[PDB]
């Protein structure tokens, strides 16, 4: 009986090894041997087709397959990678659309990854962060005024379907260039957009935009349309921090838009479900949490120690019908530091983009903002506040005292002033100066429906007449009392030469 | 002898050992990741035995690299954590090993996180009010000193500004030791913290202990523990006054809920572990204060889809002596600390504790907004005009009443910019006594907003 | 007029909240069929 | 209407649908006001609550709950008590002498009490 057990441990011990498929189907498969596999190892399949090996029964290896999981069947021949669930990574994936596994899709040729990086790396530690202190500007209004989002922020976009959320997203990522075109590494942003689940045209359209604007010289797309199956849309978030994350190590600063993780939540609730591990809320599985959150918080502001690199996150969650306290919208405000809750009711009455405010807040900013901007915005949130239940309150009051009419008039032009188009960043030299104009007044004299352009036409117009003004607020990062002074000299000029749309005089 | 890692499923993993060298329950065993890229000696601990001396574990580490036939060798005692006046000041993970420098506390006295909780004859009620200069918490959710308090809320409730802004009020001034628990919160939040504790000179007074939401389910689980026993160490051994906040408590039983899943054990009503009433109370019922010795505590517990039905929050109930139920609709409002005045209660608000002044204006208030809530349909409906005389003039004075409750926090001044102000508890009786009778029903209503006392409320109501 | 206004702004506020109530029956429809379906494959999971 | 009667058949249906109205006019009475129902609205919830309080009985059974004794009330007399009712004979007693009370005899008994 012991000799038993004893060649027993022979065998176990004598334990380029192949496996054989023995179960397969709807994106599980199952694989006999391979006993020196690890768990959540890389395995290859015939077809080219890859999975990653979860569960390492005493049987079998229970592994995801992650793309075309028709090619597999019974009887195939498994091989070992070698590698821990990993992305190939480098400077090269810049202006690349990759699939979930770092194989190109652009059809240009093959990119030269630098090194590989395991998907499931620890997220820095509390000793290794430090506190966001520089701004991402993301060249919209009313995020870098009201809910501003710093370097190592994660930031949740949610809302509705059809709300403005890659609009933003894609104004974010555009209006890096004028800090790529720098050459400072301490400066620039590289951008990776992962879309889960998005329409093969909705990822060409974005690139198409990201190239016009020239944002395709330091941005990777992490593609996994709705038609791969459930494992390229899991693992496409995780790529896309992988891509990031080398980065961030390497003292660069990074900015990761997840588009949408609702999206990726479906896929991983599929793959759960379909390994048959029961369902929790909403049918989603017990970790969906630890999902996203070990996912959301690798976007860490690292310490100098670790070369002060940063990766910024921008989650896209599609709520349903507003529902901001359903499941997976809750967790992921649990995890992001804010939330910018692009309203629907807003976004088709033309407020473009449609942030609410109250609501929308970014837990970190402020401390991520410049002088100047905070100086000109801290008034401003409050005021629309304010504004946008005096809105609703006079349309049944008979009448309202002067100073409610003063702020509703106020509050009329503001919102008016942070409505802006699309694929249309303002660098925060103007953001400052178009806030400034509002929030001092200055639009009182100006009509309600010209404001857009009355602010537009001076931007310009200072651009091309008093820079001195942008140029003070790039390099002091304050506007100071001479330069204060000079804007609103320029502004009444400007007002008295400004037509208006009824010809009315706004001076 | 060591043993060998047969399954290996998600962050759980099955090792087989000899016939008769079976590890005990909760044992520390240890396995190694050899692949380059992360390899790691992986703590597990032992949480069942299937039989055929095969024992299913609970991984700490995230378990990947992990290879089957790995050899496994059983420490033979379970997860230590240091324990001593030596992890004040300090970051520790949930294993014991600390981070703000790596090499300390292996050579301190080290205690094992899984114990019996204190005999029922040691217990004793606590009946002592803990002023914490809120107005809302100090007239309506009195808390306890030396007893168990919750933050119950959502996401985006406040529940971590309140906990800071907690411990600007108790832990800043405290005579004895604090200690704080990580549990599936952020690492930024945990950083800042280090840095808020660092920068007040509070740090030398409190240990922190980190589970945050990066790691497994095993140390998310199992960090609440950690930080317990150091909790208890300085509560039994040194004798000192013990605060202990954790942030958030509802994150032990979502690892819990994870690891039940992964362990094979059916899923209990929506989806959580059936041992989830017995995981929470071994936990919670150790934070409990003995006769001599008083560990207060402070638990920030987070409401799945602001369902406050769930049944975590439904178990973690009944271990409270204070309940601060954060809502939603008071947070949309811009009330902060947005605290329910009508869901939350406490155990120490009966007249023989606090006093009939109090008590009875405490319980007019009370009053008041529940009439409010029930006048709530009308209110949406047609509005306050069409109320009766009486019923107009209550809700009147009910929003009033309701806006006073907020208060400008310490931990606000981040947010806000403004400083924050701390009302004793004198004057908030004679505030809400006075509100309650109609003594500032002329005042605007927005002369309430985040105020925190008369002096200042009079200030504000010329400012208009 | 007062009373027309009124009714309308009431006629509005009964709008949003059949809305807002709609919104939330069909949340708890959804649910009550996850659960329902969640304790049969439960049973037979078991079995 | 073959089986208990013509008469039967009728005074119960106007009960039912005297009913349903008074639960589709509950809402607005609880919100908007009683007031504020037309005459033909107001007269009939009248009648309805007079309905549902006739409806209940003192049961023998159940003098352990009420105190008072039983009381059977004939078919006929039923079916004439609630033909008054449902044409307002009886709107003008009080709600509460139709409130567990065991037929027209003792509805007028309960009336001059109160
Ligand atoms: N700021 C804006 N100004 C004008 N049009 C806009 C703006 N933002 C978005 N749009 C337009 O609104 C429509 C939807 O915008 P967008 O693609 O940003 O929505 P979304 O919330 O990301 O939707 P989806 O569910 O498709 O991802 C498109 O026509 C887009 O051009
Ligand atoms: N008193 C306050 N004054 C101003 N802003 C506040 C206040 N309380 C909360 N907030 C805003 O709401 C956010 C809530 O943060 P907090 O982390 O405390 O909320 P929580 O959702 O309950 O917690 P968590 O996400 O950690 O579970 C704050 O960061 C700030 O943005
Ligand atoms: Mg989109
Ligand atoms: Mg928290």
């Amino acid at each position: 009986a012991a000799d038993i057990e004893g060649a027993i441990e022979d065998y176990v011990s004598s334990f380029e090894e192949i496996g054989t498929v023995i179960d397969a189907g709807d994106g599980i498969a199952h694989v006999e041997g391979l006993p020196s596999v690890m768990t959540q190892e890389l395995l290859e399949f015939p077809g080219g087709v890859l999975g990653v090996a979860l569960n390492l029964d005493e049987h079998s290896v229970g592994a995801v397959i992650l793309g075309e999981f028709e090619k597999i069947e019974e009887g195939q021949q498994v091989k070992r990678t070698g590698e821990v669930l990993s992305v190939p990574v480098g400077d090269a994936f810049l202006g690349r659309v990759v699939n979930p596994l770092g194989q190109p899709i652009d059809g240009q040729g093959d990119i030269a990854a630098e090194t590989r990086r395991a998907l499931e790396l620890q997220a820095p530690s509390v000793v290794q962060r430090q506190s966001v202190s520089e701004p991402l500007q993301t060249g919209i209004k009313a995020i870098d005024a009201m809910t501003p989002i710093g370097r190592g922020q994660r930031q949740l976009i949610i809302g509705d379907r059809k709300t403005g959320k890659t609009a933003v997203c894609v104004d974010t990522i555009l209006n890096q260039r004028e800090a790529w075109l720098t050459g400072d590494p301490k400066q620039q942003v590289r951008c990776v957009y992962v879309a889960i689940g998005q329409k093969g045209t909705t990822i060409a359209s974005v690139k198409r935009a990201l190239e016009e604007g020239g944002a395709m010289e330091y941005t990777t797309i992490v593609a996994a349309p709705a038609s791969d199956a459930a494992g390229f849309k899991w693992l496409a978030p995780y790529t896309g921090s992988a891509i990031g994350q080398h980065w961030m190590y390497n003292g660069k600063h990074v900015l990761i838009v997840f588009d949408d993780l609702s999206k990726q939540a479906d896929a991983y609730r599929a793959i759960s479900l379909l390994l048959r591990r029961p369902p929790g809320r909403e049918a989603f599985p017990g970790d969906v949490f630890y999902l996203h959150s070990r996912l959301l918080e690798r976007c860490a502001k690292l310490s100098d120690e670790l070369g002060g690199g940063s990766m910024t996150g921008l989650p896209i969650i599609e709520t349903k019908a507003n529902d901001i306290s359903a499941f997976i919208p809750t967790n992921v405000i649990s995890i992001t530091d804010g939330q910018c809750f692009l309203e629907s009711d807003l976004f088709n009455q033309g407020v473009r983009p449609a942030i609410n405010v109250g609501v929308s807040v970014s837990r970190v900013g402020g401390a991520a903002q410049i002088k100047a901007m905070k100086e000109v915005a801290g008034s401003l949130r409050l005021d629309l506040s304010q504004y946008r239940e005096l809105e609703a309150f006079a349309a049944f009051a008979s009448d309202l005292d002067a100073a409610s009419k003063a702020q509703l008039d106020r509050g009329a032009r503001l919102v008016e002033l942070l409505k802006q188009p699309q694929y249309s960043p303002l660098a925060v030299e103007e953001q400052v100066v178009a806030i400034f104009l509002g929030t001092q007044g200055h639009l009182d004299s100006v009509p309600v429906e010209d404001v857009q352009r009355f602010e537009s036409e001076l931007l310009e117009h200072v651009k091309a007449s008093h820079s001195d003004i942008f140029d003070g607020i790039r390099e002091t990062k304050k506007l100071s009392e001479e330069a204060e002074e000079k804007l609103v000299s320029v502004i009444n000029e400007f007002k008295k030469g400004f037509q208006a749309s009824d010809g009315s005089s706004v001076v | 002898t060591a043993g060998r890692v047969v399954r290996i499923t998600g962050p759980v993993v099955d090792v087989e050992f000899p016939r008769g060298s079976v590890p005990e329950l909760f044992n520390a065993l240890h396995a190694e990741i050899t692949f380059g890229a992360l390899a790691k000696t992986l703590t597990l601990e032992v949480a069942q035995h299937l039989g055929d001396s095969l024992v299913r574990c609970i991984s700490m580490q995230p378990t990947d690299g992990l290879v089957r036939g790995v050899e496994v060798t059983d420490t033979g005692a379970s997860i230590s954590v240091p324990v001593g006046d030596g992890v004040k000041g300090h970051v520790f993970n949930a294993l014991g090993d600390c981070l703000d420098d790596p090499g300390y506390g292996k050579d301190f006295e080290h205690w094992s996180i899984h114990r019996k909780p204190p005999a029922f004859s040691d217990l004793e009620p606590r009946t002592e009010m803990l002023e914490t200069g809120l107005k809302v918490v100090d007239l309506l959710t009195p808390y306890v000193r030396g007893g168990k308090i919750a933050l119950f809320g959502g996401a985006g409730v406040g529940k971590t500004v309140l906990i800071q802004e907690m411990i600007n009020r108790i832990a800043r001034n405290f005579g004895g030791t604090s200690v704080f628990a990580g549990v599936g919160e952020r690492t930024r939040e945990g950083n800042d913290l280090w840095v808020e504790l660092a920068d007040a000179n509070v740090l030398k007074d409190t240990a922190l202990v980190f589970g945050q939401m990066d790691e497994p389910p095993g140390t998310r689980m199992r960090v609440a523990l950690s930080a317990l026993t150091m909790a208890e160490f300085f509560r039994d051994e040194q004798g000192q006054d013990v605060l202990l906040f954790i942030d958030n408590i509802f994150r032990f039983t979502q690892a819990g809920s994870e690891v039940s899943t992964l362990l094979g054990r059916m899923p209990s009503a929506v989806g959580y572990q059936p041992t989830l009433a017995d995981e929470m109370g071994e936990l919670q019922e150790r934070i409990t204060s003995t006769r001599g010795r008083s560990i207060t505590s402070m638990q920030a517990v987070y409401v799945p889809a602001d369902d406050y039905t769930d049944p975590a929050p439904a178990t973690t109930f009944a271990h409270l002596d204070a309940t601060t139920e954060l809502s939603r609709a008071v947070f949309s409002k811009g009330i902060f600390p947005a605290v329910d005045p009508l869901a939350s209660s406490s155990t120490i608000l009966d007249p023989a504790i606090v006093g009939d002044e109090h008590y009875r204006v405490a319980q007019e208030v009370i009053r008041i907004l529940q009439r409010y809530k029930d006048l709530q349909d009308i209110i949406a409906i047609l509005g306050i005009d069409e109320l009766s005389e009486e019923d107009k003039q209550l809700v009147n004075r009910a929003r009033r009443i309701e806006r006073f409750l907020s208060q400008n926090m310490m931990a606000a001044e981040q947010f806000t910019g403004q400083p924050g102000s701390t009302v004793p508890l004198k004057e908030t009786i004679e505030a809400f006594d006075k509100l309650t009778k109609g003594e500032f029903d002329h005042l605007p209503e927005q002369a309430f907003f985040l105020i925190g006392g008369l002096d200042d409320l009079a200030k504000k109501a010329e400012s208009l | 007029a007062s009373r027309r206004r009124a009714m309308k702004s009431a006629t509005d506020n009964a709008d949003d909240l059949i809305k807002a109530l709609t919104l939330a029956a069909n949340r708890e429809r959804q649910a009550q069929i996850t659960q329902e379906i969640s304790e049969i494959v439960g049973g037979a999971n078991a079995l």
